[PDB]
């Protein structure tokens, strides 16, 4: 956030260019840099776009789906924020995207497939892809965001192809390119949170079992926003992670206590809040679903992370080589799962759980 | 874990039919955006001066309701969002709310100089300069104020990009 | 005011006046001991408690609960555009209402004061954006009066014929409005098309619908087109037609007056004290008109009369607007019969812009127009307050001259602020239902209010 | 819209009275020598969504 | 497979783990409903018919008083239960099912025999309504002075003047 | 094939009769939304929806086709339970209540002596769904639209009930096809003329249509409670409504107006003998022109409900609470007394047959 996000009012970037800024960071103002975010549309782009349009980045989506991207919009003064309707498998619309950004910020990534794209096709192909066509097209930096667990030989096809993509970019941008590697994000309407606030999850005590250094979203994307800004983080792998260990089961316990399920005795155990299922059946209703269903669900890649646990590369940067403080889930859990309080409504007393309280709640779900 | 990525497949907006499915989702499409620009139901928010020649489109000379549009008290009832007059600072709130409780598919219409820049009030204390620095804006309607011609041919721009929609091809081939 | 004892923010102890003898018992003592005997474990025996219930002053602490608060908000179709009307209900009676208004301020008056005279005209287009053209005329007359200047004799003429085709534009929206709050559907529909037929007139002497800053200090911006007096007449001999027609489904119909008859009654003392005037003022019995009592713009020089309420409810104030409608029909007769020849303006380029074919071959000419659109016209330095008998009601303008081209302060009295300012005076116990209808009969354009 | 003689040469002389008229301050313009040497404007910007339709 | 027996058992679950006034007068439209369908079906149709003119209208008056009598006391209170004793308490309850315990009256079936002689043939109604007021009409005219006692009951207890 | 075809068909064919039966209520509910807007639309002298299908017969589709694609606005997706229940209530009341309805002699689903009772116990029921939708809402609109409901029920409830008693009294039975047949030599609208006007009154308020639509004041409580609804839950509400404004319509035609009875018996049997009586085309045309005679005389009470809404102001639900009980109750009551007194005075006490 701040109120102006770069050191200085002259930048010049690394294929040569000299951009001043103009203004004192306001949604008037301009800091000179044309950026594009491919992903922009998706839960994280909406963070980045919003914190690159909000100082006067000319930010370039290039989108899929013309409803997702209305609300990006609104980030930004007129002329800020720019659409072109894009396809990984067509070339000339990847090259107009980054045809006069000076940043190409590449949230693309897939934990599943489908009848149109593999996890081979998005978090590889599409990485190589757009590297490339950025490099013919001078960009000065690149900035690519692959997930926390990224290895070239590992047995998930999702941490497979999140590793081998690590190597595409820097093979096709050259050493120069940035990764990120974020853990779980949480923040409202997160995809790691949304899991564990759902109440009919099947096969939890399986799934659920997984540890992880969840981060915040908001500082991931202002991460982001330091490093397209500050060129010492070309050429460099950041390990973007919260400093408190969660397991999955802790957070699913701790949120029934929030959202108060078990104030009835008898109805989280009626309401499906747990659905124990044997891991074949696990593996078969969700390969089952991978050609039934026509949304996205658990599929059997994730079945198999959720036994793998997070590894923090120890030879990658964190957010204290940013000069950034990472912050606490327990001073957020609480206003990111109060949309989900059952009754809160002022009925009598609403019960805000402070960072404290939070921690306090910790241990009484660890206590047998 | 190679790929091969295809380089020349068009865009959605420009891909041709190809094989049946091509012509079954676009089929299922077509249905569901002609029930939507059929009904046509804008939510009830006249703000300012604006209000009155939104007015006169529901009276007897042009007569909306012909059109199967229909005016809606409550949000949930309404997709369309027409903003007819001077956003203030007081109720920019307020009509943020409103616009949140629409269910989806929703569009919004900005009518009028206030709501499209601030127009006449772009230089008061009190006046937001441009109701999309608060909502996504579908279409702007110019003029102090818009005719009633000039809010129906806005609204006809509207149903012409409705009946574009590829909601249920773009899952068959960009998902 | 001040947190007792017994009384505070969050509950109270209330105790009633005892109306019985303040009796005394002592000694109470059963068969098998007396009551200190048995005082501790007594806690336990209901039929030995000494406080009676039903004792007037039996300590009961109440938690103050809030009354039924119902946001009225901008999102309704009762109020005319956006009013956080905040009413306490009980059940559906009314116990205390606090309009909030400002969520259409938009600070026309700090705004005025940056723009010169001819430059802050349009501002008045947009304060009762019905009444469009009596907007202007009252910011014109305050102008004139300050330059000490007259409109010509055919400029009064058409200030007073479209003075009253703005106030039928303004009964139409105003009767049948609060007709369809009411439930007529179909009033609104008829009527609108007058409307129609009456902006057609607006436009074509200026070019917009709505909003015509046609009313200018000086006189009119431009003369009358060929052929639109005809028009105006030809409307006329249809128009009484159409209010009959109208006066069909409402006047005599007993839903209607049933919904309008004793609500939102006003005494012609409390008409005066909260500053009510025009249709409010004169449903009580009070037969006061501005255009009676300070003649303006040929006004004198028609006939027209007043139609005076006897019970000041929601059914008088109807037949008022309805016998104005009649009213305004009689003076546009007039004036379309009395359209004297002659200039529109004031015939002075110092003030009012010299024609076109003038203007490119007389030096002096080509002065005046460089000079009155580059820096306006100095003003003499005082004060007025200049009202006129707008449809809505008493609409005045307080302006300010410092003796430059623009005004150093112009504050506008608009009749629907002090008629919303009384809301809470007249719509205390009746209904919900009965709150629309005295929104209603207001006449409330929430521009005119906020401005 | 802006206008033009038969000829084909702009109306306009830049003499920027509409500019200083316009009650919404909608209208922007930049004026100088032309290379053939006539006043001419190389800046007229309306913004329609400020302009109130006036015409002033 | 007779589905009123779900219908039970479903209403003896709601009627153990019912919270507030709401779901109470919900489990007595829960109760009307299994009582006229199955009268419908089996015993009376004319029972069934005049249960659902009379019980609907008291229903609804029943409704319009929790309405003005709701006081926050049990929406933000906690019960305790437990989803075992729940179930373990509705299978001990299903185990007994038979309030009669005359096997042969309960398991031989019976029939009737039809005869002619009832030539004049009208409904149950008609014959119902002909004693009522012919040989009964005492009870009919007691009943028409109960009610007119409640309506006077009614006005001095409720009104305030 | 052939045989187990041919017998397949007897075996689905009453499924198919019910399909049809309704398939062709739906499609007069459907239209009914279009022709109230036409109807009103030149009332007040505009078109009504004329560019939604040729001429506007698509218009219903539209509509329908529109809300069911629309997101259903819920707390949870498992609170289904709250805003479906309510309207599920409303649409199974009035669809039940068509099954006593005869389209000619003997073409009802549902034929009992009491068909009278089953008509209006059914109904009571569509209005307990509607209050179930201020379920300890948060929306006060919805609560405020609740406690309407209630008072117009007790309104009407009482006049409508004892109205058809009458009707039912003066045939002595509670059987609707033997009302309609008890009207072939006199229309009971010109002995009960008052007794119409007081069904068609009390038929309004059971609708809540205006001039009593003080439960859905869309000047008042924006929507009524219906202002939280959207989607589908609109649409069964909108549908049952809509039902209930055809049903009562047809009821006035069948108390009052002989239901199916030809308005010529000439002309009834002139058509009518152009076929011969040995052929299944006699039968279809019978069953065109009863219920033809039906559908006219419902048609211009449906009309009715469309023209009442075009031309009268809405009444305060407390003076349609002491209309109810101060003016249209005495007056009832007086004919339940009067009726049987005539009758007996004139030795022509009802009886079936
Ligand atoms: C057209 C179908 C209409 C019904 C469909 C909805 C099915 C829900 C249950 C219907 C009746 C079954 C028996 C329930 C009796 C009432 C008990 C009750 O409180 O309602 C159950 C409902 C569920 O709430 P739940 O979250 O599961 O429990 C509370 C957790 N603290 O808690 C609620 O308050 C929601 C109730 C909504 C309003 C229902 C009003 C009653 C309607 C009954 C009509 C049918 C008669 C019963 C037939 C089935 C008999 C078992
Ligand atoms: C459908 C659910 C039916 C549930 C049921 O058990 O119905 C029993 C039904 C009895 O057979 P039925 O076809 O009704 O008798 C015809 C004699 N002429 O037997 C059946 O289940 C047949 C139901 C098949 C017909 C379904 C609707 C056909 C029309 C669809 C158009
Ligand atoms: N807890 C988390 O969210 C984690 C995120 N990551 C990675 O961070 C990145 C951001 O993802 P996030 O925003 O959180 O959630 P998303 O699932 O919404 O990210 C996917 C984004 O990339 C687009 N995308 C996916 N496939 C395609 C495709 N074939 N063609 C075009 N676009 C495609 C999507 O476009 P569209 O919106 O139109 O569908 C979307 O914008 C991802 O790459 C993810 O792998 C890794 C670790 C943790
Ligand atoms: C009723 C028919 C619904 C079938 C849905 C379906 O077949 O969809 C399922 C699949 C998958 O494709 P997807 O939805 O893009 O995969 C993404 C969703 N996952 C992750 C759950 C797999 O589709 C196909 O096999 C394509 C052919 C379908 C054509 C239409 C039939
Ligand atoms: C009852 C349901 C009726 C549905 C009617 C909507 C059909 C529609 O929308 O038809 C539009 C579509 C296609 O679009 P097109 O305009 O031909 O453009 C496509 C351009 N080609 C022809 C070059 C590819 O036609 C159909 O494939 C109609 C098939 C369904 C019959
Ligand atoms: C089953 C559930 C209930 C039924 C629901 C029915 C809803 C109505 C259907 C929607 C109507 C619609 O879509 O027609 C409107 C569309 C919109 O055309 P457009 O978008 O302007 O582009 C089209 C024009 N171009 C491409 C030149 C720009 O016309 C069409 O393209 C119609 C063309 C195809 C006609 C094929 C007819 C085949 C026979 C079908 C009948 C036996
Ligand atoms: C009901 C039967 C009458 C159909 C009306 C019609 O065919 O309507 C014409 C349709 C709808 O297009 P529209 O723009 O709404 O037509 C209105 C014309 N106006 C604007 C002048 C009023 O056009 C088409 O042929 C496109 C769709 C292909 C044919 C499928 C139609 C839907 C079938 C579902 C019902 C059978
Ligand atoms: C009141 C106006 C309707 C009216 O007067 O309707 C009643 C009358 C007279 O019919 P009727 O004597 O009641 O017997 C009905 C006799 N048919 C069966 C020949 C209709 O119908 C008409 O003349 C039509
Ligand atoms: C014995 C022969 C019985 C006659 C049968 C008919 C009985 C009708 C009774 C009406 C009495 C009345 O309108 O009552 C009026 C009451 C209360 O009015 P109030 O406050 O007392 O003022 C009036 C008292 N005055 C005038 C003496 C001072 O409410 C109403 O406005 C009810 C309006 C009902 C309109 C419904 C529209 C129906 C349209 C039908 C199209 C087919
Ligand atoms: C012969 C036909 C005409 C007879 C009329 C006699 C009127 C007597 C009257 O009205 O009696 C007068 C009294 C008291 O008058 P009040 O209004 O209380 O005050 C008097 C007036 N003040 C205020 C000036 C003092 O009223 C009553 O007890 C009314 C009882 C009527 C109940 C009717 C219920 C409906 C039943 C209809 C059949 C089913
Ligand atoms: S744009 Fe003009 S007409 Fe519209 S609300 Fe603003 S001032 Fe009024
Ligand atoms: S500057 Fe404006 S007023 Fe002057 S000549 Fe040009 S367009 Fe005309
Ligand atoms: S019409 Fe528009 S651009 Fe011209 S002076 Fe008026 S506000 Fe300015």
């Amino acid at each position: 956030v701040s109120t102006f996000p770069l050191k200085s009012d002259i930048n010049i970037t690394k294929s040569g260019k000299t951009l001043l800024s103009v203004g004192q960071g306001g949604r008037s103002s301009r800091t000179g840099f044309t950026a594009t975010v491919f992903g922009g549309t998706g839960f994280l782009g909406r963070v980045v776009v919003s914190k690159l349009a909000k100082h006067g980045t000319n930010v370039v989506v290039p989108f899929r789906n013309d409803r997702a991207r209305r609300q990006l919009k609104v980030n930004g003064d007129l002329g800020v924020v720019n659409f072109v309707e894009f396809d990984i498998r067509n070339l000339k619309s990847i090259e107009d995207s980054v045809k006069y950004s000076d940043i190409v910020i590449n949230l693309i990534g897939t934990e599943h497939f489908s009848k149109n794209f593999s996890i081979e096709d998005v978090n590889i192909g599409a990485a190589e892809r757009i590297a490339k066509a950025a490099k013919e097209a001078g960009v000065s930096r690149l900035i690519h965001v692959s997930s926390y667990n990224a290895n070239p030989s590992s047995s998930s096809d999702f941490y497979a192809t999140k590793g081998i993509g690590e190597q595409v970019v820097r093979d096709n941008f050259g050493p120069d390119a940035t990764i990120v590697r974020p853990a779980p994000m949480y923040f409202r309407n997160s995809p790691f949170l949304n899991e564990l606030l759902q109440i009919k999850a099947l096969g939890g005590n399986v799934i659920f079992k997984k540890e992880v250094y969840p981060v915040h979203a908001l500082q991931v994307g202002e991460a982001i926003e330091r490093i397209a800004f500050d060129d010492a983080t070309a050429g460099q792998t950041y390990e973007l992670f919260g400093k408190e260990r969660y397991s999955k089961k802790e957070l699913r316990e701790m949120i029934k206590h929030i959202i108060h399920i078990g104030q009835r005795g008898y109805y989280p155990y009626s309401a499906g809040f747990y659905l124990p299922a044997p891991e074949p059946f696990l593996y078969a209703f969700a390969l089952i679903r991978q050609y039934i269903s026509s949304q996205p669900r658990f599929n059997v890649d994730q079945l198999k992370r959720s036994h793998i646990n997070q590894e923090i590369d120890q030879s990658a940067k964190t957010f204290t080589d940013l000069g950034m403080v990472p912050d606490e889930l327990s001073e957020y859990l609480y206003r990111y799962v109060k949309p989900h309080i059952s009754y809160t409504s002022q009925t009598q007393n609403r019960t805000v759980y402070s960072k404290e309280d939070i921690e306090k709640l910790r241990d009484y779900v660890n206590t047998p | 874990y190679s790929s091969d990525l295809p380089t020349d497949i068009p865009v959605l907006s420009k891909r041709p039919h190809t094989n049946l499915l091509d012509y079954t989702f676009t089929t299922f499409d077509k249905m569901k955006n002609w029930a939507r620009k059929s009904s046509f139901w804008p939510m009830t928010f006249g703000l300012a001066c604006c209000a009155v020649e939104m007015m006169h489109v529901s009276a007897p000379r042009y007569d909306q309701d012909r059109l199967g549009i229909i005016f809606r008290a409550s949000p949930r009832q309404s997709d369309i969002m027409i903003v007819a007059g001077t956003v203030t600072n007081k109720m920019a709130p307020a009509l943020r709310q409103v616009y949140d409780q629409m269910p989806y598919p929703r569009w919004v219409i900005s009518m009028g100089s206030c709501a499209n820049g601030g127009g006449y009030y772009h230089y008061s204390y009190s006046v937001v300069r441009g109701v999309d620095r608060i909502v996504p804006v579908d279409i702007y309607v110019p003029g102090c104020p818009p005719t009633s011609e000039a809010l129906m041919y806005g609204v006809f721009q509207l149903q012409k990009k409705m009946m574009d929609g590829q909601t249920h091809r773009m899952w068959y081939r960009s998902y | 005011a001040a947190q007792t004892k017994d009384n505070n923010d969050f509950y109270d102890v209330k105790t009633k006046k005892n109306d019985f003898f303040p009796v005394q018992v002592d000694g109470i003592e059963s068969s098998l001991g007396k009551y200190e005997e048995f005082a501790k474990d007594a806690h336990e025996w209901e039929s030995w408690n000494l406080q009676n219930e039903d004792h007037p002053e039996y300590p009961v602490k109440r938690t103050k609960i809030r009354h039924f608060t119902l946001n009225f908000g901008p999102q309704h179709p009762a109020a005319h555009g956006v009013l956080r009307l905040i009413l306490e209900l009980h059940g559906e009676e009314i116990l205390r209402s606090d309009p909030h208004v400002g969520l259409l301020h938009r600070g026309t008056e700090k705004l005025i004061e940056s723009k010169t005279y001819m430059q802050a005209l349009p501002y008045f287009d947009r304060l009762d954006y019905v009444s469009m053209m009596t907007n202007e005329q009252v910011f014109s007359l305050a102008v004139e009066k300050l330059l000490n200047l007259e409109v010509p004799e055919r400029g009064q003429y058409i200030r007073t014929l479209f003075g009253e085709i703005t106030r039928v534009l303004n009964h139409l929206m105003s009767v049948l409005s609060h007709a369809m709050d009411v439930g007529a559907l179909t009033p609104f529909l008829w009527g609108f098309e007058e409307r129609e037929k009456l902006m057609e007139f607006y436009e074509r002497v200026s070019g917009a619908r709505l909003h015509s800053a046609y009313v200018r200090p000086g006189g009119v911006s431009q003369d009358l087109p060929a052929g639109l007096l005809d028009d105006i007449y030809m409307w006329a001999t249809q128009f009484g037609d159409r209010l009959d027609e109208t006066e069909e489904l409402l006047t005599d119909s007993r839903i209607w007056k049933q919904r309008t008859i004793g609500i939102g009654e006003v005494t012609a003392e409390d008409a005066l004290n909260y500053g009510l005037s025009g249709v409010m003022l004169r449903g009580s019995g009070v037969p006061f008109d501005i255009r009676k009592s300070q003649p303006y713009d040929a006004y004198d020089k028609v006939d027209f009369d007043i139609a005076v309420g006897t019970k000041g409810d929601c059914y008088d104030r109807y037949l008022i607007r309805m016998t104005e409608f009649r009213q305004s029909l009689r003076i546009i007769e007039q004036c379309c019969n009395q359209m004297p020849p002659g200039p529109v303006k004031v015939e002075d380029f110092k003030v009012a812009p010299p024609p076109r074919a003038l203007m490119k071959e007389d030096m002096e000419a080509l002065i005046h127009h460089f000079l009155l659109y580059t820096k306006g016209y100095a003003v003499p330095a005082g004060e007025t307050y200049t009202a006129i008998e707008a449809p809505k009601g008493e609409m005045a303008v307080y302006v300010v001259s410092d003796g430059s081209e623009r005004p150093y302060r112009c504050k506008i009295r608009a009749p629907g602020f002090a008629h919303l300012g009384a809301f809470d005076h007249i719509a205390r116990g009746h209904f919900l239902p009965d709150a629309v209808a005295i929104i209603g009969t207001m006449d409330l354009v929430f521009g005119e209010v906020d401005r | 819209a802006l206008r033009r003689y038969p000829s084909g040469e702009e109306r306009c002389i830049a003499c920027k009275l509409c500019e200083a008229v316009c009650p919404a301050q909608a209208i922007t313009i930049e004026a100088e020598e032309r290379i053939d040497g006539s006043r001419r404007t190389y800046k007229y910007d309306i913004d329609m969504t400020k302009c109130i339709y006036c015409g002033y | 497979m007779n589905l009123e027996i779900l219908d039970l058992s479903i209403l003896g679950f709601y009627s153990l783990i019912s919270s507030n006034s709401f779901e109470s007068i919900a489990i007595l439209v829960a109760t009307i409903m299994p009582v006229i369908t199955e009268l419908w079906y089996n015993y009376s149709q004319l029972f069934a018919l005049l249960y659902t003119l009379i019980y609907v209208g008291a229903v609804v008056i029943l409704f319009v008083f929790i309405l003005s009598v709701i006081n926050e006391k049990e929406e933000y209170e906690y019960e305790y239960s437990g989803l075992f004793i729940l179930i373990l308490v509705l299978l001990l309850d299903d185990l007994d099912d038979n309030e009669s315990n005359d096997n042969d009256y309960n398991n031989v079936y019976i029939t009737d025999y039809a005869d002619w002689f009832n030539n004049y043939n009208e409904s149950d109604l008609s014959v119902i309504g002909n004693l009522l007021f012919t040989e009964y009409a005492l009870l009919l005219l007691i009943i028409s002075f109960i009610l007119l006692m409640s309506i006077i009951g009614l006005i001095l207890i409720v009104k305030k003047d | 094939m052939l045989n187990n075809l041919f017998d397949f068909i007897e075996y689905i064919e009453y499924w198919l009769i019910i399909v049809a039966f309704v398939a062709s209520v739906l499609i007069v509910v459907a239209y009914l939304t279009v022709a109230e807007r036409k109807t009103m639309g030149y009332m007040q002298r505009r078109l009504g929806p004329n560019a939604v299908g040729y001429y506007g017969v698509l218009m219903a589709v539209a509509d329908a086709l529109k809300l069911l694609s629309k997101e259903i606005v819920l707390p949870h997706n498992g609170d289904i339970i709250y805003v479906m229940s309510g309207p599920l209530i409303s649409l199974f009341s009035v669809l039940l209540s068509w099954a006593v309805i005869p389209f000619g002699p003997g073409l009802s689903l549902l034929d009992s002596e009491y068909s009278i009772i089953y008509l209006l116990a059914s109904g009571s029921i569509g209005v307990f769904g509607t209050v179930i939708v201020g379920w300890m809402s948060n929306s006060k609109y919805t609560v405020l639209a609740t406690v309407r409901t209630t008072a117009q029920l007790i309104s009407y409830e009482l006049v409508l009930t004892t109205v058809v008693f009458i009707i039912a009294l003066i045939v002595s039975s509670l059987n609707i096809n033997v009302i309609i047949e008890s009207q072939y030599n006199i229309w009971y609208i010109i002995p009960f003329f008052p007794l119409c006007l007081i069904f068609f009154i009390s038929a309004l308020a059971e609708t809540a249509r205006p001039p009593f639509d003080n439960v859905e004041a869309e000047s008042e409580l924006v929507s009524g409670h219906m202002t939280e609804l959207s989607a589908s839950p609109f649409v069964i509400f909108f549908l049952s409504e809509y039902c209930s404004m055809v049903l009562m319509s047809t009821l006035t035609a069948i108390f009052f107006f002989g239901g199916y009875l030809p308005f010529s018996n000439t002309i009834h049997h002139l058509i009518l003998n152009l076929f011969d009586q040995h052929s299944i085309y006699y039968f279809i045309i019978e069953g065109i022109l009863l219920s033809g005679y039906l559908a006219i005389k419902a048609n211009f009470f449906m009309f009715s409900f469309v023209w009442i809404r075009a031309a009268a102001p809405r009444l305060r639900y407390d003076l349609l609470i002491l209309f109810c009980w101060y003016v249209l109750l005495p007056i009832v009551f007086a004919i339940v007394v009067f009726a049987p007194g005539i009758l007996y005075c004139f030795d022509a006490l009802p009886v079936i047959i």
